């Protein structure tokens, strides 16, 4: 699982990249106001 | 460490209606730096919110601790974000565009909350 461990490690990391406001806007449906 | 559904963005349901920005940040920020918080402000969305964490481990921690946690006189429902669930009230057809737009531009997962 040397390949499983890396891979998980790599998965968690793509899910942990900085996010642009632009990226975020496309993430959400209408009807929400940003605090 | 962390399963496939865990995400930096949390979906909150059963929020008290009269909750301030302060209070949100107070409640959720305890678990780590906050990227942002969107709050439901139309009849169909009042009581729900999305809180975005800067770090996925913080999100994971907060979701553990806050799901079913009592605030005011209500138990919060907190769930991990899911692109599909978040765009349910979209008409069956127009859903696809956004769902595919997201999966293509930003590579984030489109699959239903399975």
């Amino acid at each position: 699982e040397q390949l499983q461990a890396w891979r998980w490690e790599r998965e968690i990391d793509e899910r942990n990249r900085p996010l642009s406001d632009e990226e975020l806007d496309a993430m959400f449906p209408e009807g929400y106001k940003v605090l | 460490r962390l399963p496939p559904e865990v995400n930096r963005i949390l979906m909150i349901r059963n929020l008290p209606y009269k909750i301030t920005a302060e209070e949100m940040y107070d409640i959720f920020g305890k678990y780590g730096p906050i990227r942002q918080i969107r709050v439901g402000n139309t009849p169909e969305t009042r009581g729900t919110a999305y809180v975005v964490y800067e770090d996925i481990f913080d999100a994971k921690n907060a979701c553990d601790h806050l799901s079913g946690f009592n605030v005011c006189n209500r138990y919060l429902v907190v769930l991990y974000y899911n692109a599909n669930r978040a765009f349910q009230k979209m008409d069956t057809k127009k859903k696809e565009e956004q769902l595919k737009l997201l999966k293509e531009k930003y590579g984030i997962n489109t699959d239903p909350p399975k």
